[PDB]
């Protein structure tokens, strides 16, 4: 049940509320407070999918789909075949979301360690209001959020993307996107390198942490540091959506044009068009 | 006719991907999974073959380790139930238990590349020092979590292999001795050395060195753990709900 | 709070090292210096670099490619200086817009774009033989070289591999800022929304992974620097409380975990996958895949809406539409 | 660089697809402004009388008429094209059977045009129609034109900077850029697509797999052939001051039924309409009209979605004088 070096870590405390009430372990999983409310939003969120989706025309993965409601419903209630289960789910996921969130700093505490973890975890929370909360007030109605089905979901994405004539040039997705980029760029490039010093080869001596620096500042002519590249990864996966975000929420309430045109701050310019 | 059709209603897209799912579940479930299985394995209260390393200066070690000898936990179980928490039945810092714990590294230094001590004070390594512009800690104030005055710092530890501080160390006030702090667990300004992880009290039980320019990577592990423990430990309050 | 885990509080300074290469250790060049700044979320040590013939080849090959692609740039705006710097983004080097298929197109239609890209190709091998020497030069793994192997191999499908499969160079990518770009609409379109592509939605899910894996071990490094946590080598050959405390935080939060040593693994791998899945995506497109929603729409799986507005006959079909 | 909200939003697809169009009130208000400006109907007039193919010497379209309704079509005609110049811009002063002026000439063959819009392109134009001011707005020169080569500022009315001007050779990339919502396309749709009936819009397959004869080498159609139906549609839409979702759930671009909007089909008729305009009225009048309207290789002006519809998905928002003027269509 127990790692062979977990025992002297299961300790009391480090909780935020409960106290020892749900100070408890469930076989690996750490409960407390958090760990109940997860449970909760989780099993009554999953519930309403299930009957939701019976209610639905197919019982297939891909086509499966539970949307939003129309646009004329504006902030308020919908009923729930049209548009209400999406709003409910909608308060499900944002409740286990944090919840699982607030579970993990109390995990830290008990570890004795930073909270590094949960901080970085509230960035995909963020995104996902600014899509599914933020963008759809400032628009003014739930329905400009994003339906939750696997394949749906997608056709979402792209018809939201066209109706701005071409993503690719919106100045917060080309930002986000070139994060996308250089974070999966970094990890194989970290990771690689952990690995070449651990395993040498044949029967060679494992490596060092001089060894680490010399390799990159052969290859580059410069080289991060070992907890520094921890920072930057870090860094670089945020920014993936706290850029994004912009790019985001600027279509629709503050731009109505395709994004190529946004560009003509620059091309327009009197003094050389 | 149409390029990549095959016999039935079947093509040769529609082949590949049973293939790459079967791929990637062999990688995850036949190989990382069971490399990740390298630490912490068997549990106690599906494995790979060992795994030898090659040492950089002498010797080998095979992982998971086996030690010759194992610690005796000062902790008494809560209750019966068996995911119950377990509570020190001293004090958990010295005890080190919880966030207190350190792991049996090996009692060996630890080395540059080239063979010398890698952690050792600035009276040692002559040739380091720091950056112009950033605080010189040597001479100041500790101020312990209580706002007491524990001591005040002597010297600067620097790893020589990345050429990174990575403790302070300081004279431990009334206790003729002296005490080494990770830097993580200091907050650095130009008058004093802030310490909020342990009282002032407390500096006078943090592990101490058997040599006093050089220390082993489990003498590491002893001390950095101490004030991971004040974190939970330093008073009644901390092992208590924030709310 | 770790402060160490913002920046650097007190930075240190030494002798450099170097560690000897079996062979090279003469052709690294620069005198290092050092800067404040970076030294407080870096190593503060600029330099020096290895040159090396594959390097100096990189070099060579590549600015020859990027020479060609910036005069047909200038020439695309007559050579106006103000007017290149103006609409430099909307500037490119095309690929054959008439159907030649895998005959060398004319310069002025496509000729350049088809040199460019054998300079560029041969510059990204000559790197490739950098990344890989070197590693072999100071006794490491080649992990890094066959990571950016297949990074070069996608550039390579959609650059030559899938243009010769389906016979014509007139499916590669522009060079030019908004013009490759561009490319990206067109290759969709025509192949039916790549939104469709099986291996489009593993490209993503490993890259979108990517991002969950470096944010989550990166945070959690952060958290046990306290501990030591950045020393991964020897935390690998020599397990601490960092790692032992790390394997613990995911243990109780998700009910299983990595080693510190296999944790690289799975962020070597998810890596990889981004780059070995969009390979396969653009090898089977056109080849033997001409419309992904289609496709998709044929194996049952594409999802169907209500009509909202009424449905809408293909006017072409209708009887004495015009052609 | 931005927008205020809020912004106008409507829903033209199923609810959670994102389909709609997304409007800026202002933008919308200076255009309804605009837009009208256009004269209101003539007053009806006496419905009996001769026909004028008898009272005049030259009237060869609209003979049917009676003397007071013709009169009136007159005054119509001199309110949308010429009311600055007003009669003597096409008659002789002193002869008004005379075709002295190449104006008269031609606004006969503009007649033939209307009439046969209204007539014959209802599948597209409706019962709301056309006008000449639906074009001119008031001017000979109608303000939104194509020549066989992009021209900016797409207004000739507004004057164009050096760069902009056709001669210099430096600015054609913005030229191109500005006729399809500033993308980088590097195809002219207009040439391409809607001066003729030479080429096909269509480039996807409407099969899930490769079909062997048309799928490899020069069987192919190239891959340019989807970036300039692509610069055609980034054209369409800022033409109608619209985007994509208007006409198409991008789900599938090359579907119709539940996939295109009733939108769409009527987009259809638009382009084999132009092509109507272009090939058989507008081309042909470069034997007609003076070197100084012709463009650099020798051609008429001519016409594009963006003529009618001036950044508007109807032009005019939907205005109609088609009752008040029966002799401009459609035709017993
Ligand atoms: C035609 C269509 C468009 C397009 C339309 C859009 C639109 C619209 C948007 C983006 C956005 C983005 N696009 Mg795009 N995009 C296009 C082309 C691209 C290309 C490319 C190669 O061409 C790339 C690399 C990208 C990349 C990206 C991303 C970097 C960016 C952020 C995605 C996001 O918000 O995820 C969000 C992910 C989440 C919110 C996940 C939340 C996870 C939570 C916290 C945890 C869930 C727990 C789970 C349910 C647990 C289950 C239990 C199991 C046991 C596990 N796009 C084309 C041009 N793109 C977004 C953006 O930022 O714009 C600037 C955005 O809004
Ligand atoms: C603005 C941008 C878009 C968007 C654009 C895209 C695009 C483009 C693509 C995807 C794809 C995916 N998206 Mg998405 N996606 C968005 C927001 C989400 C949200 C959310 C909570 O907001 C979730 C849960 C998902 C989930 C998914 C997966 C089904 C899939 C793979 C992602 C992955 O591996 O990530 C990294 C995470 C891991 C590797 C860990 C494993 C996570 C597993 C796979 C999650 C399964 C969740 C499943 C749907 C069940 C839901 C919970 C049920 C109640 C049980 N998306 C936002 C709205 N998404 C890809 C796909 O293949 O679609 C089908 C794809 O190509
Ligand atoms: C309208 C447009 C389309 C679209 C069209 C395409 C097309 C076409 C392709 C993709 C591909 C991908 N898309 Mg897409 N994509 C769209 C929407 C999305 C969305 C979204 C949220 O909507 C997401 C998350 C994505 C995500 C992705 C990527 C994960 C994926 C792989 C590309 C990559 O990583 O290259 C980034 C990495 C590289 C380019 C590697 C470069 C490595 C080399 C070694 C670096 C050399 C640098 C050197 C110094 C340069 C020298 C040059 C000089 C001239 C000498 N797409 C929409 C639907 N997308 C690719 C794919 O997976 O296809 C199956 C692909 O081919
Ligand atoms: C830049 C920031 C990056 C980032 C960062 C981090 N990511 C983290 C952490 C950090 C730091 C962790 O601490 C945490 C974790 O534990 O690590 C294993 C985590 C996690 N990342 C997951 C998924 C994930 N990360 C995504 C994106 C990024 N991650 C970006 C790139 C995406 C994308 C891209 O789609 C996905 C799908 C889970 C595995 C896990 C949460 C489990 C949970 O919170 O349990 C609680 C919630 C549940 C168990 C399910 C709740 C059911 C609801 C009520 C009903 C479902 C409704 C739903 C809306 C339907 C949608 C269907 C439709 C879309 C088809
Ligand atoms: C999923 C896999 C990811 C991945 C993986 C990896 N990526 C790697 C490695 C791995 C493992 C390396 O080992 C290697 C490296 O060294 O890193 C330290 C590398 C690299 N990835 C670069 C760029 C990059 N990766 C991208 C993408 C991904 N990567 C994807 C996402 C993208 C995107 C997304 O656009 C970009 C732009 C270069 C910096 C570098 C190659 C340099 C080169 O090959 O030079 C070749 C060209 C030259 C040397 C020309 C030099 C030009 C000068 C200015 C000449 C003068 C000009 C003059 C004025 C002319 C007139
Ligand atoms: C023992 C233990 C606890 C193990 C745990 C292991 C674990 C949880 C590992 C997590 C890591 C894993 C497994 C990652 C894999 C997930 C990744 C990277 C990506 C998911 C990508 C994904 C869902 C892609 C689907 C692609 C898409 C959008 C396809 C749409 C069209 C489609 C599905 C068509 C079906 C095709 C036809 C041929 C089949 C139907 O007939
Ligand atoms: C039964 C019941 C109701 C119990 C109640 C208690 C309770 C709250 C239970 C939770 C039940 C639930 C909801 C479980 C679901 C947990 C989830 C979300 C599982 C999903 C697994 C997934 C998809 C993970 C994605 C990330 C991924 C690919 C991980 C594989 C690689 C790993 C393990 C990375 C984690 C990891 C990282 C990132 C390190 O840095 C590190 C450093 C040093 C040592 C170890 C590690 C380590 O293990
Ligand atoms: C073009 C822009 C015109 C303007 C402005 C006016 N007229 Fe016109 N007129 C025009 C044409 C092309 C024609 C011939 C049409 C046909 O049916 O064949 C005419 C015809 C007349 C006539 C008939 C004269 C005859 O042939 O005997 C008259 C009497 C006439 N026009 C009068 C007229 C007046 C009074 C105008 C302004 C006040 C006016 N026209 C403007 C073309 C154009
Ligand atoms: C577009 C859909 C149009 C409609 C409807 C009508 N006209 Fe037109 N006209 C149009 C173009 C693109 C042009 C060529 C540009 C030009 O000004 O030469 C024309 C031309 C004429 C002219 C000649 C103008 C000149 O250059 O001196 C005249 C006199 C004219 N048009 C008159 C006219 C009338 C009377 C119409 C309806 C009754 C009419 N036009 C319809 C575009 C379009
Ligand atoms: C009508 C109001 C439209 C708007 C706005 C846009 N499009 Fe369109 N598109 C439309 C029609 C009538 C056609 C068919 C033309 C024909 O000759 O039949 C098209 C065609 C396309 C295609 C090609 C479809 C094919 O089968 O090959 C694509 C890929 C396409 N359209 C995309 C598209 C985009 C991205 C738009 C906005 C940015 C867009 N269209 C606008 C009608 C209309
Ligand atoms: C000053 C600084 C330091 C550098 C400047 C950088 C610079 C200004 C570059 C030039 C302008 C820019 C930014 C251009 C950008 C271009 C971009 C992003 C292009 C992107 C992708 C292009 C791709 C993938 C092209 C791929 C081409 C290939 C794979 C070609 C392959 C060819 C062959 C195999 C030829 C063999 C056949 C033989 C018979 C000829
Ligand atoms: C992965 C890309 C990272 C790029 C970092 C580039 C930094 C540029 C450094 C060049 C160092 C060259 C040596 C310095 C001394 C000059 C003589």
């Amino acid at each position: 049940a127990l790692l062979s070096f977990e025992r002297k870590y299961r300790v009391r405390g480090g909780t935020l509320i409960g106290g020892d009430l749900f100070d408890f372990w469930v076989g690996p999983y750490f409960v407390g407070f958090f760990g109940v409310s997860a449970i909760f939003f989780i099993f009554l969120g999953v519930s309403l999918i299930g009957y939701a989706a019976s209610q639905g025309p197919t019982w297939d993965p891909f086509a499966i789909s539970i949307n939003p409601p129309d646009l004329k419903y504006g902030l308020g209630a919908a009923p729930l075949l049209e548009g209400g289960f999406w709003q409910a789910i909608t308060v499900c996921a944002l409740g286990a979301f944090i919840s699982w969130m607030l579970r993990e700093v109390e995990i830290s505490r008990k570890l004795g360690i930073g909270w590094h973890v949960p901080l970085a975890f509230c960035v995909p929370i963020f995104m996902f209001c600014v899509l599914q909360v933020f963008r759809p007030l400032l628009l003014g109605s739930w329905g400009h959020a994003f339906p939750y089905g696997i394949l749906s979901h997608l056709d979402w994405v792209n018809n939201f993307g066209y109706q701005y004539l071409n993503w690719h040039y919106n100045p917060g997705h080309m930002s986000s996107v070139s994060f996308l980029f250089v974070n999966a760029m970094a990890l194989g490039l970290h990771g690689g390198l952990i690995l070449s010093v651990a395993n040498p080869g044949d029967g060679d001596k494992v490596k060092t942490a001089e060894h680490e620096n010399q390799y990159f500042r052969d290859v580059v002519g410069y080289s991060i540091g070992a907890l520094s590249i921890h920072r930057l990864g870090l860094f670089l996966a945020s920014n993936i959506f706290l850029t994004g975000a912009f790019g985001t929420i600027a279509s629709g309430p503050f731009w109505t044009r395709g994004w190529p045109e946004w560009w003509g701050w620059w091309l327009d310019i009197p003094f050389w068009s | 006719m149409y390029h990549g059709a095959l016999a039935q209603h079947l093509d040769i897209a529609q082949l590949v991907w049973y293939a790459q799912w079967l791929v990637i579940w062999t990688v995850v479930l036949l190989y990382l999974r069971r490399e990740d299985r390298r630490e912490g394995y068997p549990l106690v209260e599906e494995l790979p073959y060992p795994k030898t390393f090659v040492l950089p200066h002498g010797g080998t070690v095979t992982v998971p380790r086996r030690r010759p000898e194992t610690r005796e936990l000062k902790l008494a179980q809560t209750d019966g139930f068996e995911g119950a928490p377990l509570q020190p039945t001293g004090n958990p810092l010295v005890d080190a238990v919880g966030p207190a714990s350190y792991a049996e590294r090996a009692e060996v230094v630890d080395a540059t590349v080239d063979g010398k001590a890698k952690i050792v004070p600035l009276r040692v390594a002559t040739d380091f020092s720091i950056a112009e512009g950033d605080v010189d800690p040597r001479g100041l104030p500790v101020v312990a979590a209580d706002g007491v005055e524990a001591g005040t710092v002597t010297d600067l530890w620097v790893d020589r292999s990345e050429h990174y501080f990575r403790y302070l160390e300081l004279s431990v006030a009334g206790s003729a001795r002296t005490a080494l702090i990770p830097l993580g667990f200091c907050d650095v300004k130009k008058d004093k050395i802030v310490v909020t992880s342990i009282l002032s009290e407390q500096f006078a039980n943090v592990p101490r060195l058997q040599s006093r320019d050089q220390i082993t990577l489990r003498e590491e592990d002893k001390v950095s753990a101490y004030y991971a423990g004040g974190l939970l430990y330093a008073t009644p309050e901390r092992a208590e709900s924030l709310l | 709070a770790d402060y160490q885990t913002i920046y650097t509080q007190i930075q240190a300074r030494g002798p450099h090292i170097t560690v000897s290469g079996e062979w090279g250790d003469n052709d690294r060049v620069g005198k290092p210096f050092y800067s404040y700044w970076l030294g407080k979320i870096g190593d503060a040590q600029i330099g020096p670099i290895y040159l090396g013939a594959s390097g100096i080849a990189a070099f060579a090959f590549g600015s020859t490619a990027i020479l060609i692609i910036l005069f047909n740039m200038a020439a695309e705006v007559h050579f106006d200086p103000l007017q290149f710097f103006r609409q430099f983004f909307w500037l490119g080097l095309y690929p054959p817009k008439a159907q030649y298929g895998m005959g060398i197109p004319p310069l002025h239609d496509g000729g350049w774009w088809l040199m460019a890209g054998l300079f560029m190709t041969l510059s990204l091998g000559s790197w490739w033989i950098r990344v890989y020497s070197r590693a072999r030069a100071l006794g490491l793994g080649t992990h890094i070289a066959w990571n950016f192997a297949a990074a070069i191999f996608f550039v390579l499908c959609i650059g030559c591999i899938h243009p010769t499969l389906v016979g014509s160079w007139s499916e590669g990518v522009p060079f030019g800022i908004w013009p490759h770009i561009d490319w990206l609409t067109a290759f969709s379109i025509r192949y039916g929304n790549f939104y469709y592509c099986p291996w489009h939605g593993f490209s993503i899910g490993f890259a979108y992974g990517c991002g969950l894996l470096f944010a989550a071990h990166g945070a959690t490094i952060l958290a046990v620097a306290r501990f030591g946590g950045d020393r991964e080598i020897e935390q690998i050959t020599d397990r601490g409380t960092a790692v032992e405390r790390a394997a613990l935080f995911w243990r109780w939060t998700i009910g299983f975990n990595a080693t510190i040593e296999s944790v690289h693994r799975w962020g070597w791998f998810f890596s990889l996958m981004v780059m070995v899945s969009a390979s396969v995506g653009i090898l089977l497109t056109g080849t033997f895949v001409d419309n992904w929603y289609l496709w998709c729409v044929k194996h049952g799986a594409a999802p169907d809406y209500p009509a909202y507005l009424p449905a809408t006959p293909d006017p072409a079909s209708l009887p004495g539409a015009p052609k | 660089c931005f927008e205020p909200p809020p912004a106008t939003t409507t829903q033209t697809g199923f609810r959670g697809l994102s389909m709609g169009e997304v409007l800026h009130p202002a933008t919308v208000k200076a255009k309804k402004e605009r837009d009208a400006q256009y004269p209101p109907a003539l007053a009806a007039v006496k419905a009996e009388g001769p026909p004028v193919s008898q009272v005049y010497k030259n009237v060869k379209v609209l003979g049917n008429l009676t003397e007071a309704e013709f009169l009136r079509t007159m005054t119509a005609i001199t309110e949308w094209v010429s009311p600055q110049e007003g009669c003597t811009y096409c008659h002789d002063e002193n002869n008004l059977a005379s075709e002295a002026k190449y104006p008269y000439v031609v606004a006969r063959r503009m007649l033939e045009m209307t009439r046969a819009i209204n007539t014959n392109w209802t599948q597209h134009v409706a019962q709301t129609g056309v006008t000449c001011y639906t074009c001119h707005r008031g001017t000979p020169l109608p303000p939104y034109v194509r020549y066989l080569e992009p021209t900016l500022p797409l207004n000739n009315r507004e004057t164009p900077t050096h760069v902009e001007r056709v001669e210099t050779r430096s600015g054609y990339v913005v030229r191109l850029a500005k006729y399809t919502a500033y993308s980088a396309l590097n195809y002219d749709p207009f040439t391409m697509f809607l001066a003729n009936d030479k080429r096909q819009v269509r480039v996807v397959p409407q099969t899930a797999l490769p079909l062997v004869g048309v799928s490899r080498g020069k069987e192919r159609r190239p891959l340019s052939d989807a970036y300039a139906t692509f610069a055609l549609m980034m054209s369409i839409s800022d033409s109608l001051g619209t985007n994509c979702t208007f006409c198409h759930n991008a789900q599938t671009f090359e579907s119709w039924g539940k996939k295109s909007t009733p939108q769409r089909a009527i987009a259809w008729w638009g382009i084999r309409m132009v092509r109507d305009l272009n090939m058989n009225y507008l081309a042909p009048l470069n034997a007609s009209l003076p070197a100084s309207r012709l463009g650099r290789q020798g051609e008429a002006p001519q016409a594009d979605c963006r003529t009618c519809h001036q950044g508007v998905t109807k032009p005019l928002f939907g205005a109609s004088r088609l009752k008040d003027y029966p002799e401009l269509g459609p035709i017993k």
